[PDB]
């Protein structure tokens, strides 16, 4: 099958350099066009650049031309973005994506089909700091969570105890404070005789500072 | 104006790119 | 460059109804436009391509039209699964410009939130800071207004929201709004209360705790 596995992504300085790059299996890059594509927060899709690698063809939107250059190495069948002289309105999800084409008299039908999972990219002076994990305590229905504050850059997950708990999950998206730091919490509804005996715990993960917290939710 | 080049069996011409690429079958 | 253009910006339409988004190029682009549909901080889907062809997977439901200039994304009955932010792209041209997009929500029956609140944890208040959380859980519609009380005294902007996409088998959201105070201040008052307003509740609904059980 085919896959675009995608690396290279973090966090750097303003007028700093990054090169992002898209792995291809179950087919050649040679013959076909792959293409950048990011969403910067709250905003829509914005298409960024593309190669032909047989030939080494590009094409850029305006918005990036003259500070990102893409390309492809075949013999490696991966393509690459290198990213300079970014700016905040750079900081996005990059992803990368093969066009696929179908034979219709002659051209192109096409679009596309096969997606990289998408890697952040954060623009910023700030240090990476990992989050402190409080829990949020409960008490028919009961509501307990955990509270993730104070981290950067973005991401972080929040899953239950290892795996077993998902129904009734919220993992709220986070919050920028005023203090220039990331927060949210992950919340869940159980039933209320369990909290007695069922242990709840959530378990946090900041790989930007590879932070990985495993915290307890008891009644108080 | 310049007629683009014909593009071998299993390539199409693809306007985007202003060049053959590899075509599967239309359905 | 060529400029794609979707209406409506966003749409709220019922399980089983017909959609249609419409989206326009400014220039003749044959029939090289495509539909993607995105599940928010994911990868888009491609759902249509050359303006009428289904790529292999979509459901029958999705169904595109038109060439030139006028296209045309059709669901043809609305499944709760089917929110998302729609994309129409023309690859005629480079560059291949995305239209904004539509944002299709799924509109359903009123539902009241089960409140809840959290005062902050003993270990928080070590760090010299203290954050008050209150729940509302699985609402609709999204239209809520949430107030802090401290003692029974209105505050100001020291409070923040998230929201929940909405749930893709029942169509509600969830919200945290939180409180966000000094150890000194939160030491200084016993009642903390969020009075929640909602289509769905009759009246408004407090939730509240006094500071040391």
């Amino acid at each position: 099958e085919v896959q675009l596995v995608e690396s290279g992504g973090g966090l750097v300085q303003p007028g700093g350099s990054l090169r992002l790059s898209c792995a291809a299996s179950g087919f050649t890059i040679s013959s076909s066009s792959i293409h950048w594509v990011r969403q910067a927060p709250g905003k829509g899709l914005e298409w960024v650049a593309w190669v032909l690698p047989s030939v080494g063809f590009t094409d850029y939107a305006d918005s990036v031309k003259g500070r990102f250059t893409i390309s492809a190495d075949t013999s490696k069948n991966t393509a690459y973005l290198q990213m300079n002289s970014l700016r905040a309105e750079d900081t996005a999800v990059y992803y990368c994506a093969r066009r696929v084409c179908y034979n219709r008299l002659g051209v192109c039908a096409g679009g596309m089909d096969y997606w990289g999972q998408g890697t952040l990219v954060t623009v910023s002076s700030a240090s990476t700091k990992g989050p402190s994990v409080f829990p949020l305590a409960p008490s028919g229905t009961a509501a307990l969570g955990c509270l993730v504050k104070d981290y950067f850059p973005e991401p972080v997950t929040v899953s239950w105890n290892s795996g077993a708990l998902t129904s009734g999950v919220h993992t709220f998206p986070a919050v920028l404070q005023s203090s220039g730091l990331y927060s949210l919490s992950s919340v869940v509804t159980v039933p209320s005789s369990s909290l007695g005996t069922q242990t709840y715990i959530c378990n946090v993960n900041h790989k930007p500072s590879n932070t990985k917290v495993d915290k307890k939710v008891e009644p108080k | 104006a310049p007629a683009p080049t014909p593009c071998n069996p299993a390539e199409c011409f693809d306007p985007l790119v202003r060049h053959c690429v590899a075509c599967g079958l239309l359905r | 460059d060529i400029q794609m253009t979707q209406s409506p910006s966003s749409l709220s339409a019922s399980v089983g109804d017909r959609v249609t988004i419409t989206c326009r190029a400014s220039q003749d682009v044959s029939t090289a436009v495509a539909w993607y549909q995105q599940k928010p901080g994911k990868a888009p889907k491609l759902l249509i391509y050359s303006a009428s062809f289904l790529y292999s997977g979509v459901p029958s439901r999705f169904s595109g039209s038109g060439s030139g200039t006028d296209f045309t994304l059709t669901i043809s009955s609305l499944q709760p699964e089917d929110f998302a932010t729609y994309y129409c792209q023309q690859s005629q041209i480079s560059p291949p410009t995305f239209g904004q997009g539509t944002k299709v929500e799924i509109k359903r029956t009123v539902a009241a939130p089960s409140v809840f609140i959290f005062p902050p944890s003993d270990e928080q208040l070590k760090s010299g800071t203290a954050s008050v959380v209150c729940l509302l859980n699985n609402f609709y519609p999204r239209e809520a207004k949430v107030q802090w009380k401290v003692d029974n005294a209105l505050q100001s902007g020291n409070s923040q929201e998230s929201v929940t996409e909405q749930d893709s088998k029942d169509s509600t959201y969830s919200l945290s709004s939180t409180l966000t105070l000094s150890k000194a201040d939160y030491e200084k008052h016993k009642v903390y209360a969020c009075e929640v307003t909602h289509q769905g509740l009759s009246s408004p609904v407090t939730k509240s705790f006094n500071r040391g059980e």
